[PDB]
């Protein structure tokens, strides 16, 4: 009547009345990062591996205004300005994202992260007729 | 005689998982009455999270440098990340070039990094997308998510793999297209002439045999790829990497079924049936024997560590000597004759392709260490010798056989004659 | 103005002599009551 | 715990006597076996063989 | 003593004497054709490019060539007696057993 | 207290080993600077000094 597996854990369970067969799964008892900056007046929260409508309706019986799925969770108290790159960021999320603090919408931005760039030149690639432009200081 | 360019690669490992372990939920899950004995411990938690943190930043740096190495005075033109076209000279680079630029899909790993990451299933994007889809679903019961339950969860790192990916794109741009930047500013194909020059080659049988050259480097580029296959030794460590992380998780995880010989393994089953006067001793037995399982992890954490930056230093020498420069070391980029090195993406580390000089045929003949001309005068030649044909000296070099007219250049000046060295008072020089 | 050859040496460690140790003969060598809980442990045991 | 205390000073020792290690390959390869360039690593200034 | 109470020593995978061995190949490699361990340059020859690179005539090596050969046996001849007093090098090895 | 001790000798021999690559081959003579003689190539090095 008891399902188990190599590392003595219990993964099945039938009943004594009708013949009804389920399963045992964990359940969440993971933690949150929170983005806390020099001086302001509540930090970016940010559920790892969660998605906005898990956080705000299971373990969450609070309303937040601001929300924010991204590709490491949800978000919260942040905007999405992924379109803007910054290259002396603090708080560092991994998976090349940030979040900038910016003193008047939360003033917590989520922004990537580009630490180097390559020096472009406005020279040709395709050759002249035996001849190549190179900028000579 | 005869020669031909061979090929060989080589795994550095340059990266490690980023584990993060919390001190609650590892010992006591939702218990009150067991945090009550573990406020007892509160400076002892405080360190085991100021020790993971610590190895965390050595990896934070580390990545760190090898992203400013591979982005150190490198130069692109401005109508180049438009998706140009590749196999420059008849040498096909494809495989070792992703997207050129950011125009693009989401992917911008070249061909030749795409067979390494789909044999790898725990890379940077399989821990994230194996935490996502364990909440629900159909099956969760897959043993990834259930350390992350439990207190033990892995932190992906700063810069996704795409990114490190279009550093190395850019590497190898700046090697094959003006200005030059990873070569000190001269032409591929006249790069590699100067290097075979530099072992004792002739230079004028360069010219000649340039498509064999040519035709060298594609054979060796497409022989490197139909090895993987197999499993080659290069595989052998990735898939190592991988498996030793595994077994560290599966190992601290089941520590938490040792019953530490109090009365029991799990707490639930200690205050259903034993009194609070009672059961303070026998969880306080299980707690002191948890801790010492966590303390001795980030112990073997500090330790591990110290060599990973020890592989990764090398790694960063490689590339600013053996890639990004030609540097004049002997028996350090390759093994003895070395022409050039390339770097590539690779899942927790870089992959290196090495080209190597390697002769085919052989002639015996008799060569000269030194001779002097009339008048206590006093030759020597550099980087080859010296053989006589039909009763005439003339040079040869130290890596192919191919006879040449001894002239100023390929031999240095002496004031005297020396005791081994032959006499030939009919060689005429000005 | 007058030169000659002079010689040093150095030495440099590279190998060290290579020690295994196991559990069943250091906590107690042919204990019956001993093994019974030291066996208890698991894992403990084979990380060393 | 003691037996933990000297894996732990093991992994220590080992990592040093690793670098060193690596110091002794390239005297050989760049010093031995070859003549390299580099001034002040094979020896003390004038180096000869 | 220690190896009745588990702590006995393993002995490596090459023995001292396939290592002696190797150590020997590569000082015949640079004494006799063709010369794998100097570029295929002999060694009385190559010890004149060595000592011009640090900048001096070749004409006095040229010509002192029996003084550079009878400064390397006292060379050789001052460390093997060095290591019967007291060796500097030796110092350090009984510290690596101790 | 024993592996505070090697802890604590190992920076001596590293503080030692610096110290050597410092005083490698290094001459002087009696008409000494800092204050002597400075200001080479009017380049002002007193600050290095
Ligand atoms: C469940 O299946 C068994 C198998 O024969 C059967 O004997 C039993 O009656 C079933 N349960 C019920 C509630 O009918
Ligand atoms: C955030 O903004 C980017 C770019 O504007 C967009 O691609 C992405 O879908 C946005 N995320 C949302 C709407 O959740
Ligand atoms: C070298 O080998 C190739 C292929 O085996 C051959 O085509 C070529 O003629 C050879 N060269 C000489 C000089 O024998
Ligand atoms: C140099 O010293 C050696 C040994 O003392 C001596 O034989 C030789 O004559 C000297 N040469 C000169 C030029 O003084
Ligand atoms: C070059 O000559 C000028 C004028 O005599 C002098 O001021 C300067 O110091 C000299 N530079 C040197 C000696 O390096």
């Amino acid at each position: 009547n008891l399902l188990y597996d190599s590392n003595g854990n219990i993964i099945g369970f039938k009943d004594f009345l009708t013949n009804k067969t389920y399963t045992i799964l964990p359940c969440y008892s993971g933690r949150v990062s929170a983005a806390f900056y020099q001086n302001s007046s509540s930090p970016a929260l940010l559920y790892r591996n969660l998605k906005c409508s898990y956080v705000l309706n299971n373990i969450s019986f609070i309303s937040q205004p601001f929300y924010f799925d991204s590709y490491l969770g949800c978000v919260l108290n942040a905007v999405n300005l992924t379109s803007y790159s910054v290259s002396s960021c603090d708080l560092r999320m991994g998976s090349g994202f940030c979040i900038d603090y910016a003193l008047p919408s939360s003033p917590y931005r989520f922004v990537t992260f580009e630490p180097f760039n390559v020096s472009f030149v406005n020279d040709s690639v395709e050759t002249v007729g035996g001849l190549f432009e190179i900028q000579i200081p | 005689t005869n020669f031909t360019i061979a090929g060989h690669e080589e795994f550095i490992q340059t990266s490690s998982p980023k584990v993060t372990i919390d001190c609650s939920a590892f010992v006591c899950s939702n218990y009150a009455a067991c945090h009550d004995l573990l406020s007892e411990y509160g400076t002892f938690c405080d360190n085991i999270n100021s020790i993971l943190n610590e190895v965390n930043d050595l990896l934070d740096i580390t990545q760190l440098q090898v992203a400013n190495a591979l982005m150190q005075g490198v130069t692109l033109s401005s109508n180049l990340n438009t998706n140009l076209h590749s196999d420059v000279d008849n040498i096909d680079f494809k495989s070792l070039l992703g997207c050129l630029g950011s125009q693009c899909g989401s992917s911008s790993r070249s061909p030749l990094e795409d067979l390494l990451f789909n044999k790898v299933k725990l890379s940077d994007v399989g821990f994230v997308e194996a935490y996502n889809n364990c909440t629900g679903g159909s099956e969760i019961r897959d043993l990834l998510c259930v350390q992350s339950f439990n207190g033990i969860k892995v932190l992906p790192p700063i810069l996704s793999e795409t990114q490190i990916s279009g550093y190395t794109t850019a590497a190898t741009v700046a090697a094959m297209f003006p200005p030059w930047s990873a070569a000190a500013g001269v032409p591929f194909p006249l790069n590699v002439q100067y290097r075979i020059n530099g072992l004792g080659v002739t230079m004028d049988v360069l010219n000649k045999n340039q498509k064999l050259i040519a035709n060298a480097f594609n054979k060796a580029l497409l022989s490197i790829q139909n090895g993987f296959t197999a499993t080659p030794s290069a595989l052998a460590k990735i898939q190592s990497v991988v498996n030793a992380n595994a077994q560290a998780l599966n190992s601290l995880l089941q520590q938490l079924f040792n019953k530490f010989g109090a009365i029991s393994s799990s707490l639930q089953e200690i205050l259903s049936r034993l009194d609070p006067p009672e059961a303070q001793v026998q969880i306080d037995r299980l707690i002191n024997g948890r801790l010492t399982a966590l303390n001795a992890y980030v112990s073997q954490q500090l330790s591990d560590i110290t060599l990973i930056k020890a592989g990764a230093s090398r790694a960063i020498e490689k590339v600013n000597e053996c890639v990004k420069s030609q540097s004049p070391r002997i028996n350090f980029c390759g093994n003895g004759n070395h022409i050039l090195s390339l770097v590539q993406n690779a899942p927790y580390g870089l992959l290196f392709i090495h080209f190597s000089y390697k002769p085919t045929s052989f002639k015996t003949v008799l060569v000269s260490p030194g001779l002097c001309l009339s008048g206590d005068r006093g030759i020597a030649p550099k980087q080859g010798y010296f053989i006589k044909q039909n009763d005439s000296w003339m040079f040869t070099g130290s890596s192919y056989y191919y006879p040449e007219p001894i002239s100023d250049k390929n031999v240095v000046f002496m004031n005297s004659c020396s005791v081994n060295f032959t006499k030939a008072p009919f060689i005429y020089l000005n």
